[PDB]
């Protein structure tokens, strides 16, 4: 839930602001887990260095850098075979740094995205900057926690996950509803874990 | 912190030689971009150079230093390097080498060195 | 920290128990992350298809299996390529259910390690039950929390948190003083998350 | 919660044969194993026969049904069938089927089914 601003806006903010741009890779999933619930769609997420979960892309030097080639430069290094440009460009939003963070998202095919993460896994920077893509479940079981609302609750760059969330909603890959409650029992998940 | 530390620079003769080298220390990354602006007299700081430290793309200049200028580097060193030759009045500035990299926010620069091209 | 029982202990446990293995495997890593932060060893985890972190394995039905043919079918489908027996066996505890936890460990160089990645990519279950590997990253940052401390701030199948510290420690990947400092790092970070 | 439901049985003639099958219902897997096990006058329950969803291994048979009995599956129906010839007094039981896989802890038995072979 970051402050969307428009991409002129954007561009006028220049050495004062740090830029960062980041992948959204999504595709329709046919599939059905355990054979009973339909996924819908699959969307790649990377375990960072850091120990968070974020999206692919990062920081991009103005000084040396469009945004479309600078993200693509990152790509090029975490997952080694696609590039994107400013067709894909989804939003700006502003957030310890003056950042603002440029959204880029692409609908794939499954078999598309599951030739990213064959890629990925032979990457420059597999295993060492990135370590690992997940694909984020976006089902929830009949327990209400198994599934996306599970995946909410792990530890996040915290600009991925408004990205996640922003891109779920205006997308229309699920409605702002059943984000708000996956992200609620997420959040009293953790609550309810902070009991020890 | 990543801190930039520079060499060369000073008087030169038109159309002689001169030869800049920035390297960078401390929070560094593997995969960085390195380079160099300038500042004319009555002008604003303005790119002359960048290289990055991957292979993922190829140097770039100026136009007006295109054929003149060649940057190259180290990565042992963490270090850069600006060949200038043909050295021209124009290249009169105060030379500034940079770094970033796509895994923290900040973009770095370090102190001005003047390069002075008069007879 | 769940109560190790012996072996032979949890082999007298039968009907009214279930049974789950989980392989952790682990390569020394001699690398530095940015050059400069060393990685001493890489684990492999993984996403579960409900959303939260865990180890390659599974619950394992002694009406039909042995516990280590039936880890290998698990492991089968999900990593494709490796095998484990007894001599890879290191613990069982105790835990919603009467779970005993078997956990079986393997050292492997880190090429086979990514050999395993590169088959995880091809697996059966990946995309569906399995939803991505993660190496756990073992450094932590110049910020305290970059890396082993925000891994653990992820949200894990409980078993699984434990198993992993529990076997860091009796492997003698990390001293146990750096793994309580790591989780107290983890902890707080997430009640500090809590905070809006 | 998985279901078991069961067909066939009853009583049988020596050297006849009979026909058992078993599907599960409900939160069930993809990858899943499932069974047979009887239980004969004053024995404890026993296995009978073993089958996976996923070619994980192949079918198994107690050593006294081998060559008699033969299980089969159709995971289109998430149904197995145990084919049971040349009947024999000692196959007189009941007869459990069973379900589980390896995403979720419960090992989930059927009703029983007799099975009375005479003459």
């Amino acid at each position: 839930e970051l402050k969307q601003i428009s991409r002129v806006e954007a561009m006028r903010l220049g050495p004062g602001w740090s830029h960062s741009c980041h992948a959204m890779l999504y595709a329709a999933n046919p599939g059905q887990l355990f054979g009973r619930i339909p996924m819908r769609f699959s969307v790649l997420m990377q375990m960072r260095f850091d120990g968070l979960l974020g999206f692919p892309g990062g920081f991009v030097d103005r000084r040396f850098w469009s945004l479309e080639d600078g993200l693509n430069r990152v790509l090029g290094l975490g997952l080694g075979c696609l590039r994107l440009t400013e067709a894909d460009y989804l939003s700006s939003h502003l957030t310890p740094h003056r950042v603002v963070a440029h959204l880029y998202a692409r609908q794939l095919t499954l078999e598309q995205l599951h030739a990213v993460e064959i890629s990925a896994v032979h990457s420059r920077d597999h295993g060492l900057e990135v370590l690992g893509l997940v694909r984020v479940p976006l089902y929830t079981q009949k327990d209400r926690v198994g599934g996306f609302p599970n995946f909410l609750s792990n530890a996040f760059v915290s600009t991925a996950k408004c990205q996640l969330l922003f891109a779920l909603k205006v997308l229309n890959m699920m409605p702002e509803e059943k984000l708000v409650e996956a992200l609620a029992a997420a959040t009293e998940k953790q609550k309810k874990a902070l009991e020890k | 912190e990543v801190q930039l530390q520079a060499s060369g620079g000073g008087f030169v003769q038109p159309g002689g030689s001169l030869r800049l080298s920035c390297a960078a220390s401390g929070t560094t990354s593997r995969h960085y971009d390195m380079g160099w602006f300038r500042q004319a007299p009555g002008k604003e700081r303005e790119f002359v150079s960048a290289i990055s430290s991957d292979h993922s793309r190829i140097p770039y200049y100026a136009d007006s230093v295109k054929g003149r200028f060649t940057i190259s580097r180290d990565n042992s060193k963490n270090t850069v390097y600006l060949q200038m030759n043909s050295l021209r009045a124009e290249d009169t500035a105060t030379y500034y080498c940079a770094y970033s990299d796509p895994y923290q926010p900040m973009s770095y620069w370090g102190q001005g060195t003047q390069v002075t091209v008069s007879s």
